[PDB]
């Protein structure tokens, strides 16, 4: 009957570990964004020199 | 070194059915054309 | 518990390499050299013109 | 495309008319390709490529226009197949910073794809899909580059941090 | 193979149903055995019988609720091996002599226990609305006791990968790309579900041409 307590909270942790992979997602992609930003900024730099 | 242009953003090759050519838009919005 | 360790240690090593590798703080620099240079264009390019 | 309900802006658009049927394919502000059916005005079908591999570097149709071709902001080359709906390969080589372009050469065929980016003393990298080499790589140098750096890089994965370069040598424009 | 609408007088012979995959419920030893359990002094209390699953088939006629095609069984393997077959199978009765008024049905019998071997039940229908045969396709399907049916949506990704086989508008590298598609449904096997009191099973009956079908 112990067993049962550990498979539920089991269970639990495996939601609560498939939230962070949401996240992790939308983390991500403020990284990405930032690496365009940061394209777009150096080409208008580079304008700017011109 | 008499030539002045920013840096191209946008090119295009194109024939003018006489004679081919190419067609450029700069950064600073300046297009010029070369035959 | 290994697996909860490593829950843990999985969002220690993204929060700590999110945190590392880019903190948009040296992207500041960059802009503020650039402002600096659009006003001294802003400025000289007028004046010359 | 506010129709989207994110608000996303077009981020790059390439349209084409085959006798069999005509659509066009645009890449989202997220870096979502999403192919428009020319004649309904209405979307067919929508990819979206790994967040691993940051966004999208280029645009690029196949031949037969059953694939996608899409470089990757973090440096990565990924060549989908949408007939079967999936992702077909994804290549790696050079410095590995961004690709500046992508695209299918005429003389080289469908057989090889030439794109820009990659290494950055090499100019352009063309590299054959099938062969999974890079057959001609045209760069601006004094000397020639390295045989291990110029091969393909495959094993690599997701965790390579992005590195770019600022300098004004970077963008540019080609047209083939 | 080639695809193409061709009527139930019109095509010849009797149906065949290759069958190969379901999904293990994990409630049990993998045949769904015995129902495993810690409390199993109650299985020998229960006298719970360690089952092999099995399959058998035979057609519910026309909805008309009576009785035609020809129940069917194959030998037995591991189905804590899952039960892979993609084994085919078949009955006497033609697709001129089908009548489109028909609908599958399938039993699986276990192999249990003392007088004992369990059974399971499902029904479904041979052909499309669209008068297709189960499109001559490649499918999946999910089962209850009772009133329970299949769906597509990996199994519609399955029905996609039977457009490959109905033949879309196709190319050699695209072929050679098919074998890397081959890699793509090794992909496939990822699949993760726990239900209960239901299961599902992976049915391939692609054939090589879309049936059509009407009276003689």
């Amino acid at each position: 009957m112990t067993d049962d307590d550990l498979d539920g909270e089991l269970v639990r942790l495996q939601e609560k570990k498939v939230q962070l992979e949401n996240e992790k997602l939308q983390k991500l992609s403020d990284q990405n964004l930032m690496d365009l930003n940061n394209i777009q900024f150096n080409k208008n730099l580079q304008s700017l020199k011109l | 070194s008499l030539y002045h242009h920013d840096i191209i953003n946008s090119i295009s090759t194109c024939e003018v059915d006489e004679t081919p050519l190419l067609v450029a838009c700069d950064n600073s919005g300046l297009i010029g054309i070369f035959q | 518990n290994i697996e909860m360790a490593q829950l843990e240690s999985n969002d220690t090593i993204n929060h700590s390499k999110t945190e590392l590798s880019l903190m948009s703080q040296d992207e500041s620099i960059n802009d503020d050299y650039g402002s600096i240079y659009s006003r001294f264009v802003q400025i000289k390019d007028r004046l010359d013109q | 495309l506010k129709n989207f309900g994110k608000n996303e802006y077009a981020v790059r658009m390439r349209a084409f008319v085959n006798e069999e049927k005509s659509l066009l394919v645009a890449l989202t502000n997220l870096s979502r390709v999403i192919i428009f059916d020319i004649r309904t005005l209405e979307r067919l079908q929508i990819i979206e490529n790994s967040p691993r591999h940051g966004a999208v570097s280029s645009i690029c149709i196949d031949e037969e226009c059953c694939v996608l071709i899409l470089g990757t902001t973090r440096g990565i080359i990924d060549i989908w197949d949408i007939r079967f709906n999936v992702l077909i390969r994804s290549w790696s080589f050079g410095d590995h910073a961004p690709i500046t372009h992508v695209e299918v050469c005429q003389f080289y065929g469908k057989n090889s794809v030439i794109v820009v980016g990659g290494s950055s003393k090499t100019f352009l990298t063309i590299w054959n899909f099938v062969k999974g080499h890079c057959q001609y790589a045209f760069i601006n140098s004094d000397e020639q580059p390295s045989m291990e750096h110029f091969l393909p890089i495959e094993k690599g994965l997701e965790e390579l941090n992005f590195c770019g370069i600022r300098s004004l040598n970077a963008l540019s424009t080609i047209s083939v | 193979n080639n695809i193409t609408f061709c009527v139930s007088q019109d095509l010849d012979v009797p149906l065949k149903v290759k069958i190969k995959s379901l999904e293990g419920h994990k409630p049990l030893l993998k045949p769904s055995q015995k129902i495993l359990n810690p409390e199993l002094m109650l299985i020998g209390s229960n006298v719970f019988p360690s089952s092999d699953l099995i399959v058998s088939l035979q057609v519910f006629d026309k909805e008309r609720n009576r009785n035609l095609t020809l129940p069917i069984y194959t030998p037995y393997i591991p189905f804590r091996n899952s039960r892979t077959w993609d084994y085919w199978l078949t009955l006497p009765i033609r697709i001129k002599q089908l009548t489109f008024s028909s609908h599958l049905r399938i039993i699986l019998w276990e192999y249990n226990g003392s007088k004992q071997i369990p059974f399971f039940n499902l029904e479904t229908s041979i052909f499309n609305l669209k008068d297709c045969t189960l499109k001559r396709g490649f499918e999946s399907l999910k089962f209850r006791y009772d009133v329970i049916d299949h769906c597509e949506v990996v199994t519609d990704n399955k029905d996609q990968e039977n457009l490959n086989k109905y033949f879309q508008g196709e190319f050699t590298r695209l072929p050679w790309l098919d074998e890397i598609t081959i890699s793509k449904l090794r992909k496939q096997r990822e699949n993760r579900t726990w239900p209960q009191g239901t299961f599902v099973l992976n049915l391939e009956f692609p054939m090589l041409e879309l049936p059509v079908v009407f009276i003689e």
